RNA sequence: AAAUUCUAAU
RNA sequence: CCCGCAGAAGAAGCACCGGCUAACUCCGUGCCAGCAGCCGCGGUAAUACGGAGGGUGCAAGCGUUAAUCGGAAUUACUGGGCGUAAAGCGCACGCAGGCGGUUUGUUAAGUCAGAUGUGAAAUCCCCGGGCUCAACCUGGGAACUGCAUCUGAUACUGGCAAGCUUGAGUCUCGUAGAGGGGGGUAGAAUUCCAGGUGUAGCGGUGAAAUGCGUAGAGAUCUGGAGGAAUACCGGUGGCGAAGGCGGCCCCCUGGACGAAGACUGACGCUCAGGUGCGAAAGCGUGGGGAGCAAACAGGAUUAGAUACCCUGGUAGUCCACGCCGUAAACGAUGUCGACUUGGAGGUUGUGCCGGCGUGGCUUCCGGAGCUAACGCGUUAAGUCGACCGCCUGGGGAGUAC
């Protein structure tokens, strides 16, 4: 059964980018919306939008720079079978800072350097770089 | 193929054992066998007993 | 393996046993020669290797190799043995320490003397 | 007996000879006499 | 349609 | 510790030189003597054995043996695998356990931040000092990744309360099918029995012979008995969780799929122990026995033939009940869910106007991608998530206790 919607969202984005699709559409949720907002502000997607009321649908627009996907790798970390939480002083760095990591801290879902500025830790969602 | 796997014979005369008592042992031969497809050299041995 | 499967049953490590058990974690042992003889190696080598059957001080009964050219060993002689396996000899697992209690160094040996217990001339 | 070299050698007295063709023809009296000699000096020497 | 085998040093 | 005295006067060895590994020639022996950590040297022209000359590496030390970690990603938490190299239970149900679609409120258990107490000294690391330097001694700091308490945060996980319909399930109509259990019946054919006609062969093989026949065989015709299996249809066609299921008719019965409408509201997925099903052979009791056919007998072939070939033939194959629990039980590919270009078919539903769509199952080719390669390729061996099973060189051995 579907025991991980976030990993499904990541897989949908990966399979869309690898297949040179123009957009990816999926069922919506608050945590997915937060992750999509982080991705859009960090520049890995063009835009996202949610439509509908009873069964909301979230769609993302993928972006390609030189006819190739902007996002190279994206991998879920804190899977349901094993959760990962880290302190502020040991937040991970991806590609020596070139990439980003998404962390949910007590102030919301944000990046890793933003949480370092805030001096907060939390649960790591994924490594995207 | 060739000779004997074992031969036992009797030698009779005057002075026999006093001259054939030193042949009891092993005798080694190094040569190209007749039963040889290639041209390899082979080492083999035989055992001799004088009583 | 799943992390759950590993939590229920962790990984095991190879025992990695020893190959000189008669020494019992001792660099050398002392023994008595009950039989001195010769033996023939495996394919393809061919010689008449000199070995000995030795009873140690802990009760073990093993076979040892006598290196060098010529030895003065015989039955009822006490010797010192150490580890080391002769490959083409099946069953030999130890080496006789030359220069020990009742075995003398190789006569007229001017090279690698310390390995055969010969005094410097 | 080495046929490639035609050499017959005796290890008991360390005596090598290059007359194998004669030896294989029943002329081994040139092989047994040197042994008997060495077998007799011991017999006199073994008198103690 | 019959029909076994080729030891051991290049 | 300092000064003076006489004299270079008292003071260098060990291992190695074929490759891995820095460093080569001569003589002796001739698979002998011997060397070896792994490949491997030595058979009368040895850079590998022994000696000499030369060189290389450490040096008051040098080598060997024993023990531990590393290399070994070779137990893979960091950080491995299971189509063919070792490795998916024969299949399914299911308790404990592991995991959990979406919204709101509340709690602060997990998680995070700060503060406090504690984490003996020595040791380790950093900045300095003292022995003529060093080893050594020592001043100060850093560290001891931990534990407990107090105060805060509510994004994610958990608890409680209320919901929602998309996962899951129920109801109405219909369809296809060797799905299962029991009973009845039909036709062809083999065998046996009785009788008619008829006379010298029948059968079998590469060729023969054993065998049957003048006591009338084989052939042909008529009547009867009993047992087993269902020609054509028939098709990489259909059904079933797997094993498996094939004449026709009836009775009881499981599942799947499709078109619309209504209903419950997370009731779900996986599953160690446990439980049930499970080809053929085999076992116990009681029946049945046409054909076939282990064991057995005879005749051929052969150097021999305890076989292949021929003539016969008993258990067994069949039925009822009860055991057994194994297969190359194979797609050598565990179950569930999501995402990702195409083409040619087969089978079974439904909507619209011979054409245009939309579901289920199934065969072949092939793109990206993956693989050691062969190959797989929307029914993945591609990209992910949850749970279970299994593997760690070849024999010994799926063997002993
Ligand atoms: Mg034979
Ligand atoms: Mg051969
Ligand atoms: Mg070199
Ligand atoms: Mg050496
Ligand atoms: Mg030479
Ligand atoms: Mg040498
Ligand atoms: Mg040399
Ligand atoms: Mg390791
Ligand atoms: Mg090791
Ligand atoms: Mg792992
Ligand atoms: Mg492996
Ligand atoms: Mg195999
Ligand atoms: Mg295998
Ligand atoms: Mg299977
Ligand atoms: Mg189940
Ligand atoms: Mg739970
Ligand atoms: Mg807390
Ligand atoms: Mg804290
Ligand atoms: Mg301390
Ligand atoms: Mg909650
Ligand atoms: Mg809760
Ligand atoms: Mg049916
Ligand atoms: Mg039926
Ligand atoms: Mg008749
Ligand atoms: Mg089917
Ligand atoms: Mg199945
Ligand atoms: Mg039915
Ligand atoms: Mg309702
Ligand atoms: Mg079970
Ligand atoms: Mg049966
Ligand atoms: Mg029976
Ligand atoms: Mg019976
Ligand atoms: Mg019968
Ligand atoms: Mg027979
Ligand atoms: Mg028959
Ligand atoms: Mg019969
Ligand atoms: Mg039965
Ligand atoms: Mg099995
Ligand atoms: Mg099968
Ligand atoms: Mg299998
Ligand atoms: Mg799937
Ligand atoms: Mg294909
Ligand atoms: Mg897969
Ligand atoms: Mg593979
Ligand atoms: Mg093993
Ligand atoms: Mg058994």
């Amino acid at each position: 059964s579907m025991q991980d919607p976030i990993a499904d969202m990541l897989t949908r984005i990966r399979n869309g980018q690898a297949a040179n699709k123009a957009a990816v559409t999926m069922p919506s949720s608050k945590l997915k919306v937060a992750i999509a907002n982080v991705l859009k502000e960090e520049g890995f997607i063009e835009d996202f939008k949610v439509e509908g009321d009873t069964k909301p649908e979230l769609e993302l627009t993928l972006k390609y720079f030189q006819g190739k996907a902007v996002v190279e790798s994206i991998q879920r970390v804190s899977r349901p079978g094993l959760r990962i939480y880290k302190r502020k002083d040991e937040l991970p760095k991806v590609m020596a800072g070139l990439g980003i990591a998404v962390v949910s801290t007590s102030k919301g879902v944000m990046t890793d350097r933003a949480a370092r500025q805030a001096g907060l830790g939390g649960e790591i969602i994924c490594y995207v770089a | 193929h060739g000779g004997y796997k074992e031969i036992i014979a009797k030698i009779s005369g005057d002075g026999v054992y006093g001259r054939l008592k030193f042949e009891s042992g092993g005798h080694r031969v190094q040569r190209v066998p007749a039963t040889e497809s290639q041209g390899r050299i082979h080492t083999s041995a035989c055992t001799v007993a004088v009583m | 393996a799943t992390v759950n499967q590993l939590v229920r049953k962790p990984r095991a490590r190879k025992v990695a046993k020893s190959n000189v058990p008669a020494l019992e974690a001792c660099p050398q042992k002392r023994g008595v020669c009950t039989r001195v003889y010769t033996t023939t190696p495996k394919k393809p080598n061919s010689a008449l290797r000199k070995v000995c059957r030795v009873r140690l001080t802990n009760g073990f009964e093993v076979t040892s190799y006598i290196g060098g050219e010529g030895h003065n060993l015989q039955e009822h002689s006490v010797i010192l043995i150490r580890g080391g396996r002769v490959k083409d000899l099946p069953g030999v697992r130890y080496h006789t320490v030359r220069g020990a209690l009742d075995c003398s160094g190789v006569k007229d040996r001017k090279q690698a003397r310390s390995k055969y217990g010969v005094k410097r001339p | 007996y080495n046929f490639p070299q035609g050499r017959v050698t005796d290890h008991r007295i360390n005596l090598t000879l290059y007359r194998l063709d004669e030896v294989m023809e029943g002329k081994l009296d040139m092989l047994i006499e040197p042994i008997i000699q060495e077998h007799q000096a011991d017999q006199l020497a073994a008198l103690s």
